[PDB]
């Protein structure tokens, strides 16, 4: 009962119900029926106090949906560094891969995060892993009009 | 299983094409993102990717239609045996979206 509200309030950004739900007992770890729990929704929508938080009361780091998404495939995606940050540090997998073969790289390369790409890099990002169609995360940056993104992820892998 | 499965025990839950065809360009129903977009094979609505906001991932938790065809590169998912899938059933309604795409058939 409460779990359904809590994961509402991470994906409104109501810092406010987050601390009263979470307080009268919410499972920090609540799961909607596509797995997606409260901290998938705060690292998607950028609401880093509410990653804070859930990660302090017990929130896996690692946790996964149907697709196989993480929250830092999520906040790798849409550009979140700060969150990305805090989940590595959490201990975030940084080759966690989703169904498709999607690790963060891959995202954050796709969708032109030239700062997250250096990051992940320096947690230990897998430069040549590949999807189901066996693309790289240099594949993706090139197809998707992110040169400079590409040219690092080359020299990455070039490291002799 | 392999990399794209050959058969799904849910492409029985495919559904013809409709008479108004596919839209490749045609926005998601619930944000109207242009940019990732899936359709499905069942209702043949369009909602957009796991990475937008996945709404097309909230239809199927609620509709329960298992199979979607990205409008990025034309591959069918099946959100139930959560990979991708390839079978002599998909292979005509992934001609009407590239006609209407590239103007041109499928090899
Ligand atoms: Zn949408
Ligand atoms: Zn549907
Ligand atoms: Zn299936």
């Amino acid at each position: 009962d409460l779990g359904k509200k809590l994961l509402e309030a991470a994906r409104a950004g109501q810092d406010d119900e987050v601390r009263i739900l979470m307080a009268n007992g919410a499972d920090v770890n609540a799961n909607d029926r596509n797995g997606v729990t409260p901290l998938h929704l705060a690292a998607d929508k950028g609401h880093l106090e509410i990653v804070e938080v859930l990660l302090k009361t017990g929130a896996d780091v690692n946790a996964i949906d149907i697709m196989g998404a993480t929250p830092l495939h999520l906040a790798a995606a849409h550009g979140h560094l700060e969150i990305v940050e805090v989940l590595l540090k959490a201990g975030a997998d940084v080759n966690a891969m989703d169904h498709k073969g999607f690790t963060p790289l891959h995202l954050a390369a796709w969708r032109g995060h030239l700062e997250i790409v250096e990051v992940l890099l320096k947690h230990g990002a897998d430069v040549n892993a590949q999807d189901k169609f066996g693309k790289t995360p240099f594949d993706l940056a090139i197809d998707n009009g992110n040169e400079d993104i590409a040219e690092v992820l080359q020299k990455a892998a070039k490291l002799n | 299983g392999p990399t794209p499965l050959p058969w799904c025990p849910h492409l029985v839950a495919v559904c013809p094409i409709p008479a108004a065809g596919l839209d490749v360009t045609q926005p998601c129903g619930d944000c109207g993102t242009i940019q990732e977009n899936w359709v499905c094979l069942s209702c043949y609505q369009v909602y957009c990717g796991r990475y937008i906001n996945g709404h097309m991932l909230q239809h199927h938790g609620n509709s329960g239609h298992p199979l979607v065809l990205s409008y990025i590169d034309l591959s069918a998912w099946c959100y139930y045996c959560q990979a991708y899938v390839h079978h002599q059933a998909l292979l005509d309604v992934k001609n009407i979206a590239h006609q209407n795409k590239f103007g041109e058939d499928m090899p």
